[PDB]
């Protein structure tokens, strides 16, 4: 269950990273 | 996944690293860079499995052997940047549009085996070297923020390192069979980073890690990645081990530097991948784990399970792909998986 519970932290933290990414407008290569 | 295309770079030298640019905004073309020998090449993925050449860089130093690369951007202009490094022991920051080296960093006493950019601050670059140390650089002010090594640092080449999702700490591993934790959200490290921005420099010397263990693998540890608060690391025993510092119930941020326990939660077994410097990768959402082997086979595990032993493993193969796959990379949207080999070949797999 530890491995399953860890997945919650992943979901929450990747969401945070995705939100910061959504704010950016990095110029394409 | 389905195999849709493959090509071989004309220099025919082994390719060691590959990275999609995860900074590109939604809708922009999926681009990735490959590195090996004194070459750095950029490609753009298009429909019908097309892999378009975008730009290329050939170092004047013909003896350089790039081992890895990492993407970031210039925060002053929102322009993408690519850091590369390898056997020469020099970090080069290349402008991917003009393919010109704009900055370089020297300090490591030897080859650099891995580069990683902070997940929040684009200016913070972490390098790990054959010289037994890790170094943190601020590429905006061109300063060495800190050196991780010394009294309790690694005692042999550092082969890999990874920041956790939020960028609060680092886990490193290498030839001394150990895995070490270095927190960077400490008052000391936060302050060092802050002062590095003020420079127009005295770096912090971090000699003591916040955790260290040699009880996971019995040989060199050539790749480590954070999986939430858990750790994924591999040696040469054809298995990626999932473990955590402390006991089953211990919280990663509550463990003391002297903690002597570890808890192994399971492993992902595979075969024919016992040569050194074969790296595994995960997609941005960390729902998939991938690793290529020495004979061209690409293993892909579904991480959305309750335990590693129940993770479905898909073996991707193509009768013409028989070279060692050094590294793979998923596009940010997990729609494409690229693999690079020792024979300079590149393989594209589009999501199923």
């Amino acid at each position: 269950t530890m491995f399953s519970s860890n997945r919650q932290k992943i979901l929450e933290r990747t969401e945070t990273l995705n939100q910061e990414w959504k704010q950016r407008r990095i110029q394409p290569v | 996944f389905k195999c849709v295309n493959s090509l071989k770079e004309d220099h025919n030298q082994p390719l060691f690293g590959v990275q999609f640019n995860w900074h590109s905004k939604e809708g922009d073309p999926l681009v990735f860079a490959t590195v090996g020998s004194n070459r750095v090449t950029l490609y753009e993925c298009h429909s019908q499995g097309e892999i378009r050449l975008l730009q290329s860089y050939v170092d004047a130093d013909a003896d350089e052997n790039f081992y890895t690369c990492a993407w970031t951007y210039d925060s002053n202009t929102s322009h993408p940047l690519l850091a590369v490094a390898g056997s020469r022991g020099i970090i080069r920051i290349i402008n991917p549009i003009t393919m010109q080296c704009i900055k370089h960093y020297v300090g490591h006493g030897n080859a650099i085996n891995e580069l990683k950019f902070h997940p929040r601050d684009p200016n913070l670059l972490l390098s790990v070297s054959k010289d037994h140390a890790l170094r943190l650089w601020n590429i905006q002010t061109d300063t060495l923020v800190a050196i991780f090594g010394g009294v309790e640092g690694h005692r042999d080449e550092v082969l890999s390192a990874d920041y956790d999702l939020l960028g609060e700490k680092i886990m490193s591993c290498g030839m001394d069979h150990s895995l070490k934790l270095w927190r960077i959200n400490s008052k000391r490290m936060m302050n060092a980073i802050k002062e590095s921005y003020d420079y127009n420099f005295i770096s912090q010397k971090i000699h003591f890690p916040d955790f260290s263990t040699r009880d996971i693998h019995r040989n060199y540890v050539d790749c480590v990645r954070w999986l939430g608060d858990l750790i994924l690391s591999k040696s040469c025993e054809n298995a990626i081990v999932c473990w955590k510092p402390g006991k089953m119930e211990d919280d990663i941020d509550k463990i003391k530097p002297s903690e002597s326990n570890v808890t192994i939660l399971g492993r992902f077994d595979y075969s024919q991948c016992d040569i050194w410097y074969m790296r595994f990768s995960m997609d941005f959402w960390q729902k998939m784990l991938a690793l290529g082997n020495q004979v061209g086979k690409l293993y892909v595990w579904d991480l959305e399970v309750e335990d590693p032993h129940k993770a479905k493993c898909t073996t991707l193969t193509h009768h013409k792909c028989g070279a060692a796959i050094r590294q793979t990379s998923f596009s940010r949207d997990s729609s494409i998986l690229i693999a690079v080999c020792d024979d300079a070949s590149i393989w594209r797999w589009d999501r199923l």
